[PDB]
């Protein structure tokens, strides 16, 4: 409803850019931050008044020359320090502590490569890693252990990139390249225990390692929803927000309207449709966007640099309040966007190693 | 080693494979699920092994069947394998007497 | 007058239902958002609880003064900054492997026209007869526009409505379980039919994973299983007139007490097992004493090898003629096949007595192992739990899986080793996977060729085995034209397997190798590497 661009940047490595996320692990008044990950580079930025931006810490990786495109905010509940968990095309997870200015932690074992990193909304120590292996890998970062594994056999028939966390972290989602919609509860009795003993381990306690768990049955599945490449799925309470490469963002909830999300069965596949948000020229993958912390407004970038904005108030896609923000200079692509913890600051990524920062006119 | 007679996920695979039958009652379903799950748990293939399987199904988890009280389906299950020429008359009474 | 007009608006009523789609969307659009507002602040409330450290900028490092620095400019007028790039710690270059599940077995493998109506046949004569210038005209009236089913099409659609009212919630032919308090008097053929359909003899269980194939379970043994006739085998049982002894064959002091219908449900099941046991029938279920159980029963009575896939080849009455499938498949007429021991294609078995895997043994000489009932002479059925038997053609039957060690192979990614030393021709676990048909093998083969993967093997002339999505450890073993081990196809009671055995004497620490035996395009594109040094 109110978002104009007053700032932009561009770096020198020229690689197509990757995900950016704003430091929602902050305080109302602390310096709010947003980072940026390159193919082998990682960096951060600071937002200042009058549109000013100062480049923060920057790191490179020359030994492992593979793309790094997955990141997740990290925070230490004990020492009250935020961090950032990053991974790329080799499946090794690196954790950066700006205060420590060093990356010292071992996380290897991933199959091919990681295509998503996210943390639990409450627990700042548990990281979600998604694989092109059609399986879901989990790591307890503080304990450096391997949390239960999802989608070993009964996962998506094609590559999986996208997932989501509810604010309780009650369940976890899987939406593969095959347009299927697979969901796993985290509130499982077996799951919750394995979380507890994940913190309960000692190398000298036993010769046995932390016995992980294989879980494969997804609580829901549907395929007729998307006829084209799906690359973005979200949660709106009991609703399943989703975006494909078909120039149509769509949201739905499984089965009938009265059906509660927490009582669904794996065998069920009924879906009743209630949403539609079409767009244009964004019919390609590698396209991710941002959602505000309060989950109220969205910023849909486009490969020509166009920004599609729609509100999620009582104003619904039935009326689809439109706002097609656009800047002329950028036309390469928009891999990712980043709403701030507040709604004031917006950051848009332009593919030619360039950034465009928009500010809300609150 | 991870060398066991049956991986854990396969147990629920057949559980899903059995339970999908909309035309089969739960009492017969639960017993055969219990009956499936022990067979690969011990890997018995010969006729005497199947005879030894039944005497091991009872007195080890047939009390659970007694706890589940799913006897009448099991008795028809017991005569089924009897009529399937895998079990003799003497074996079927052992399960009958174990409950009583 | 208004009769027709009220009729005229009757078939136009469907368009009113069009806008009912958005009746409850806004209502739920408020409920979900309201709950979202509750949840978002709670996390923010918790976010309010934990203090969070601010950020710190870099600085010149005495030991890293000349660290390479990148420069970021502004697409806008903002200044350009240059900051060094501190490289992260070394990371172990680990070979790539694809997700799977541990498998220890082998398992067989928007239109513009719509429809709809209203079942108001009571009032269609009000529509027509009381609405002309009758009831059956609804099919025709609904049929002029292609937006609904035709007059006949609606008739089958109405047949669904009667098939929608229906009796109580139950499948049309299934019956409640006897354990249930609502146990019915389902007779032996109907009750066992569910067991009949679900059971599978090949793996002697119900609904074999590894196996529409079905046979009538009528068995060619003697027709009856009679036990006792006119004799007091029970503590108190009838004898009566002994002329009924032949009468029981011909069919093929009275007293009594009450009965129950539910107990009678298994009473004539019991007469299906013995047909004359006056006592075991009383022993299992009966409201009468073993004397009177006769009284209830009498009134109740008065009331050149291999190539193809194995098959239980059939010829019920006729002997093993040309109609016997094994004649075509060119293999044995095994016990599951409908040939008897008379049928010359009967398999004798594992005829050895001392060792039943030796050079001169039909188990070892042929492609078939010794079933526990085949080399009984050498203890093929001796304590299957125990691993010590003179019959070594039972390792897969007893599941004596080897300890395979996953390891990373310089030849190709990962690899498989063995924990214990193994001499020449000792067992290694089977290539556990899934058995697919030839056509899907063509489909999956091009899929696997599209992804450049190797977990597919032709089972036989009739089938192909796949172990890609689910497989065992050995599928991760590499290949060598000079392998230390080998793969040999095994038969088990008419089931295709493949034994893995070591070519030479081997100690712990040697990588496993074999040959895929693939197509020419498959071989060079995958295993065109053999790790040899060229000097010149
Ligand atoms: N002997 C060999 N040398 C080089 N590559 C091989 C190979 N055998 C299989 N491969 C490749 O490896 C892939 C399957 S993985 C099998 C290789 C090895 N055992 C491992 O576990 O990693 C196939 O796509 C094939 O191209």
């Amino acid at each position: 409803y109110s978002f104009k661009c007053v700032n932009s940047l561009k770096e020198d490595h020229n690689q197509p850019l990757f995900g950016v996320q704003f430091n929602w692990h902050s305080k109302e008044g602390d310096p709010l931050v947003f980072a940026t990950v390159g193919s082998n580079r990682v960096t951060l930025y600071e937002c200042h008044s009058q549109g000013e931006i100062r480049l923060l810490q920057s790191y490179v990786d020359a030994d492992a020359d593979e793309n790094f495109y997955t990141c997740a905010w990290t925070y230490d509940s004990n020492t009250s320090h935020p961090l950032l968990a990053v991974a790329g095309s080799r499946g090794i997870i690196r954790i950066i502590n700006p205060i420590t200015m060093q990356c010292i932690k071992h996380y290897v074992g991933h199959g091919n490569a990681i295509n998503e990193l996210k943390f639990h909304p409450r627990d700042p120590n548990l990281l979600l890693s998604v694989s092109k292996d059609h399986a879901l890998r989990l790591w307890n970062i503080q304990t450096d252990t391997l949390v239960a594994i999802f989608g070993g056999v009964e996962g998506h028939r094609d590559e999986v990139l996208s997932a989501d966390y509810d604010l309780l972290g009650e369940k976890i989602m899987s939406c593969g390249m095959d347009h299927s919609l697979k969901l796993w509860r985290i509130n499982s009795k077996r799951m919750m225990n394995a979380i507890k003993e994940s913190y309960d381990y000692n190398p000298n306690k036993t010769n046995r390692p932390f016995i992980s768990q294989k879980i494969h049955f997804p609580d829901f599945s549907t395929r007729d929803i998307h006829r084209n490449y799906v690359d973005c799925v979200r949660w709106l309470g009991d609703l399943i927000l989703s975006k494909s490469c078909e120039n149509a963002i769509v949201c739905w909830k499984p089965g009938k309207m009265e059906d509660d999300i927490d009582k669904i069965k794996p065998s069920e596949s009924n879906v009743t449709i209630l949403g539609r948000f079409d767009y244009s020229q964004c019919d390609i993958w590698y396209m991710r966007f941002s959602m505000d912390f309060w989950q109220k407004m969205l910023a849909l970038g486009n490969q020509v640099g166009k920004l599609y904005v729609w509100d999620l108030e009582v104003e619904d896609p039935h009326k689809a309040k439109c706002t097609t923000l656009t800047h002329h200079k950028c036309g390469a692509a928009i891999r990712q966007t980043s709403f701030s913890r507040d709604s004031s600051i917006l950051i848009a990524v332009c593919d030619d190693a360039s950034i465009w920062r928009w500010d809300r006119l609150r | 080693s991870e060398d066991e007679k049956d991986p854990e996920w396969l147990r629920e695979k057949t559980i899903t494979q059995i339970e999908e039958f909309s035309d089969v009652n739960e009492g017969e379903k639960e017993v055969m699920k219990l009956w499936n799950l022990h067979v690969m748990k011990h890997g018995f293939i010969a006729d005497n092994q199947m005879n030894h399987a039944c005497m091991l199904f009872v007195e080890n988890y047939g009390q659970k069947i007694i706890k589940k009280n799913l006897c009448r389906n099991f008795m028809l299950h017991l005569v089924s394998m009897h009529d399937f020429n895998l079990i003799s008359i003497m074996s079927i009474d052992k399960a009958v007497t174990k409950l009583r | 007058a208004c009769r027709k007009r009220v009729k005229s608006e009757y078939m136009r009523l469907r368009q009113l239902k069009r806008f009912r789609r958005a009746d409850e969307v806004k209502s739920m659009f408020s409920s979900n958002r309201q709950k979202i507002l509750e949840r978002t602040e709670i996390l923010n409330q918790e976010w309010k609880q934990r203090r969070i450290q601010p950020v710190h900028i870099l600085t010149s490092v005495s030991s890293l003064r000349g660290t390479r620095e990148c420069s970021v400019t502004s697409d806008l007028d903002f200044p350009t900054q240059v900051i060094p790039l501190k490289t992260l710690n070394a990371v172990a270059s680990v070979p790539i492997m694809y997700s799977w599940s541990p498998l220890q077995q082998n398992f067989m493998v928007h239109g513009d026209r719509e429809c709809g109506f209203i079942n108001d046949e009571i009032f269609v004569e009000l529509v027509n007869a009381l609405g002309q210038y009758s009831d059956k005209i609804f099919e025709a009236i609904s049929s002029m526009f292609p937006d609904k089913g035709t007059a006949e099409e609606l008739k089958e659609k109405y047949k669904e409505l009667t098939e929608q009212q229906l009796p109580g919630a139950l499948p049309p032919e299934c019956t409640p379980n006897i354990d249930g308090p609502n146990a019915k008097s389902v007779q032996r053929e109907q009750s066992l039919h569910s067991f009949h359909t679900l059971f599978c003899r090949r793996c002697f269980k119900y609904d074999c994973f590894l196996h529409f194939h079905a046979t009538p379970n009528t068995y060619k043994r003697k027709n009856t299983e009679t036990a006792l006739d006119n004799k007091p085998c029970g503590p108190q049982c009838y004898q009566h007139l002994e002329g009924a002894k032949e009468f029981a064959a011909a069919l093929t002091p009275p007293e009594n007490v009450e009965w129950s219908g539910a107990e009678a449900s298994m009473f004539r099941v019991l007469i299906g097992t013995y047909y004359d046991n006056f006592c075991a029938i009383a022993r299992l279920i009966g409201t009468k004493t073993c004397r009177q159980v006769y009284e209830f029963r009498v009134k109740e009575s008065s009331i050149s090898n291999h190539v193809y896939n194995y098959q239980p080849c059939d010829h019920p009455r006729q002997p093993c003629d040309s109609s016997c499938p094994c004649v075509i498949a060119q293999n044995f007429c095994e016990k599951f096949c409908q040939c008897s021991s008379e049928c010359q294609n009967r398999f004798p078995g594992c005829r050895c007595k001392a060792q039943c895997n030796t050079k001169q043994c039909p188990c070892y000489l042929a492609v078939r192992e010794c079933d526990p009932d085949l080399c009984l002479t050498c203890g093929a059925a001796d304590h299957w739990d125990s691993k010590n038997v003179s019959c070594k053609n039972c390792s897969i039957q007893r599941g004596s899986k080897k300890h395979l060690l996953l390891a990373p192979s310089d030849v190709a990614g990962w690899g498989i080793f063995i924990k214990d030393p193994v001499q020449k021709n000792e067992f290694i676990s089977e290539y556990c996977g899934e058995i697919i048909s030839q056509d899907e093998a063509d489909r999956r083969g091009k899929v696997y060729d599209k992804y450049m993967c190797s977990f597919l093997f032709n089972l036989n002339n009739d089938f192909v085995v796949d172990a890609t999505r689910k497989g065992n450890k050995i599928r991760f073993a590499n290949h060598s034209v000079n392998p230390n081990c080998y793969a040999k196809v095994m038969m088990v009671n008419g089931d295709h397997r493949i034994g893995i055995f070591a070519k030479r004497a081997i100690q712990t620490g040697e990588e496993l190798f074999f040959d895929y035996r693939y197509s020419q395009a498959d071989a060079l594109k995958y295993v065109g590497i053999e790790r040899e040094m060229e000097i010149p």
